Parts: C-alpha cells; sequence; structure tokens
C-alpha cells in the first residue's frame, strides 16, 4: 500500500527532472522487470568548490518508506564515507532527516541533498554518527583535512 | 556457590564472590568474545558490581582483564566495533538501533580505568576513549569522580 508514496515520488522525479543543482544527480533504480523503482533512489552529491570536499562526487541511496512522505528517507553513503555524521554504515544523520526532529512531509529531495552537501564541510559536532572522525576532527584539524582531501580525490569522477 | 548466567542475569557483588577464586577464568569462559556485543555486555554487567572495596575492586577488576585479554587477543576480534559499541550503550554515541543506556556509569567507567593500563589494551583506542569521556553528558557530570579519575589515566596511555 506504498500508492500515495509512489504518486509523491513520480513527481519529485519530475521536478529534479525539470530542474536540479548542476552536478548533482538523482535517479530511481530499476526492478528486475525494467520498470522504475521509485522506492529506491540512486544519487551522487558534488563536492563544495573552495572547500576540501572539492571535485569529489559521492554516491549515496536514498530509500524510501512505504508510509512516506510521513517517514523521510534514508540516505546512506555507498561506500560509507569519513565524516562525523555519517555512521560507520553510510547512514546520514540531518535534522531534516529525522521524524522526530525538522522533518516534514514537505521537505524535497534536492532540499535532502542540498543539506547532505552543506553537512559535508560544515559538521555540527554535536552529536557525532562515528567515533573515528569525531575523533580526528576534534584533536588535529589539520590531518583531519588531510584525510578529507584524501577522501575527495579517492572519489573524484 | 554461584554460576555465572545467574550472575549476568541479576548482577551483584555479593555473586561476583561466590563465584569463587577462579571467577575471572569462569566469566572470560563463559563469555562468547566472538561477538562484540556479547562482550560488551559481559563488560558492563560485571563492572556494574564494581565497589571501592579491596575484595570486590579485585574480583571485578580481574573479571575484565580475563574477558578483555581473551576478546582483544583474537586476531579476529574487532576491537573499534567493541569500542563503538560499549560507547552506545554508556550512552555516550548514538546509534540507528534501540538500546537503553545503562543508568549508572560509576562501575564502567572504574572497570575501564583499570583495563587502560594492561598491555592488552589496543592504544590506538584511548584517542576515542579519551574523545567521548571529556565530551559533556550529564550521565558522566553525575560520576565527576570516576570520570575525573579515567581522563587522568587516558593522558598517560
Amino acid at each position: 500500500m506504498s500508492g500515495i508514496a509512489l504518486s509523491r515520488l513520480a513527481q519529485e522525479r519530475k521536478a529534479w527532472r525539470k530542474d536540479h543543482p548542476f552536478g548533482f544527480v538523482a535517479v530511481p533504480t530499476k526492478n528486475p522487470d525494467g520498470t522504475m523503482n521509485l522506492m529506491n533512489w540512486e544519487c551522487a552529491i558534488p563536492g563544495k568548490k573552495g572547500t576540501p570536499w572539492e571535485g569529489g562526487l559521492f554516491k549515496l541511496r536514498m530509500l524510501f518508506k512505504d508510509d512516506y512522505p510521513s517517514s523521510p528517507p534514508k540516505c546512506k553513503f555507498e561506500p560509507p564515507l569519513f565524516h562525523p555524521q555519517v555512521y560507520p554504515s553510510g547512514t546520514v544523520c540531518l535534522s531534516i532527516l529525522e521524524e522526530d526532529k525538522d522533518w516534514r512531509p514537505a521537505i524535497t529531495i534536492k532540499q535532502i541533498l542540498l543539506g547532505i552537501q552543506e553537512l559535508l564541510n560544515e559538521p555540527n559536532i554535536q552529536d557525532p554518527a562515528q567515533a573515528e572522525a569525531y575523533t580526528i576532527y576534534c584533536q588535529n584539524r589539520v590531518e583531519y583535512e588531510k584525510r578529507v582531501r584524501a577522501q575527495a580525490k579517492k572519489f573524484a569522477p | 556457590p554461584a554460576d555465572v548466567s545467574t550472575f549476568l542475569a541479576f548482577p551483584s557483588p555479593e555473586k561476583l564472590l561466590r563465584l569463587g577464586p577462579k571467577s575471572s577464568v569462569l566469566i572470560a569462559q563463559q563469555t562468547d568474545t566472538s561477538d562484540p556485543e556479547k562482550v560488551v555486555s559481559a563488560f558492563l554487567k560485571v563492572s556494574s558490581v564494581f565497589k571501592d572495596e579491596a575484595t570486590v575492586r579485585m574480583a571485578v577488576q580481574d573479571a575484565v582483564d580475563a574477558l578483555m585479554q581473551k576478546a582483544f587477543n583474537s586476531s579476529s576480534f574487532n576491537s573499534n566495533t567493541f569500542l563503538t559499541r560499549l560507547l552506545v550503550h554508556m550512552g555516550l554515541l548514538k546509534s540507528e538501533d534501540k538500546v537503553k543506556a545503562i543508568a549508572n556509569l560509576y562501575g564502567p567507567l572504574m572497570a575501564l580505568n583499570h583495563m587502560v593500563q594492561q598491555d592488552y589494551f589496543p592504544k590506538a583506542l584511548a584517542p576515542l576513549l579519551l574523545a567521548f569521556v571529556t565530551k559533556p553528558n550529564s550521565a558522566l557530570e553525575s560520576c565527576s569522580f570516576a570520570r575525573h579519575s579515567l581522563l587522568q589515566t587516558l593522558y598517560k596511555v
């Protein structure tokens, strides 16, 4: 009974295709039979120019639950990224991606992808999702930025 | 006389001592150290009975050493996963899965204070532990003495 979610996602696809930020990618995956799987999207976020993430293209998957948009989609970097707000599993943490926080059925895929891009160079360190990146960020900022640059070069398209 | 399962089910200083003079070996022997989650559980249950009294302090410390030596000395044991799950169960790091953080961190902090001074402890884990024990948190703030002690010890690792 995913009808409502599918109706919304079909429109989000149309909107995204009509206009989206340059360098970004967001496309529904395909089912084995060739049809579109609007509940599972393959996306890519470009690093912000002027930041240590510049040049990198970070792939992530957006998974929508049957009750969307009552619930936010689950966004996971594939592969997992080195960042204080990214779980070792790859799941990204953002207030707008939490049903009990700032998620609102109205939030768009564009807003989410732009929000995650913003998060990349501006990590909210108050409540980290991984101990490794948080520890380095806090104990040696230069080393942290050094690892970020290496990672950005690694995922350069 | 007592048994390991009964102790783990309902931990108490008395039950630990009733395990006998070989209690340390028994705790490690009866714990499936191939599973980080189970090692975290055993570590927390054992440390939960810590009391700053000779017989109990020795019993808890010895148990922790036997357990952690066994766990850490498995070349397959993921020490990073142990640290992460430990922090999650102590309520110091968020997780994707739901876990009810333990109520009192006194014992766990005192047990850790002892553990990080042992040869079997992977020093690479010290910075991560330090990062999350120094990070603001009400549970730790109410366990000031134990928290300060552990941090002072971590400075020496």
